[PDB]
């Protein structure tokens, strides 16, 4: 998308729609703590099912 | 006996994984609160990048 | 729990805002016809701010 938008020129519609998806990096720190803390419950629930 | 020994290895592996989890993997049990209770920042977090 | 999560979220938001602000300065005073500057405007949604 980046390359071809540059090739034809103009304000790309697709880039404009998903602006946050392109310009912001995804951060794992906020998440993995809670995945590990959540683990004991997840396993228990799956076992019960 | 084989079951229990493998269980011991699995417990060690989870504990090792858990130490590397969050927020910037460290002795997180108390260190996060200790980091904010003074006007400071965790060194390992400064060297995250 | 609680406050510490809020602080990490706030610091992440602050760092992203600052980096964007740095990128933003390189684009000042670019002349394209009648356009004279470009910016990436970053804001925080209310429903999440509260």
């Amino acid at each position: 998308r980046l390359i071809e938008a540059s090739l034809y020129g103009g304000i790309s519609s697709a880039i404009t729609r998903s602006l946050r998806d392109y310009l912001l990096p995804e951060n794992s720190g906020v998440r993995k703590a809670f995945q590990d803390m959540e683990a004991a419950l997840r396993e228990n629930r799956i076992t019960l099912e | 006996v084989e079951r229990d020994e493998v269980a011991a290895q699995k417990r060690e592996l989870e504990k090792q994984i858990e130490r590397l989890s969050q927020p910037s993997g460290a002795e997180d049990s108390r260190m996060i609160a200790l980091a904010e209770r003074f006007g400071g920042v965790l060194l390992s977090e400064i060297y995250d990048d | 729990s609680s406050k510490s999560v809020a602080n990490i979220i706030r610091k992440t938001i602050q760092r992203e805002q600052n980096r964007i602000r740095m990128l933003n300065q390189g684009l000042q005073a670019v002349s394209f016809g009648q356009v004279r500057g470009v910016r990436l405007n970053v804001n925080v949604r209310e429903s999440h701010a509260i």
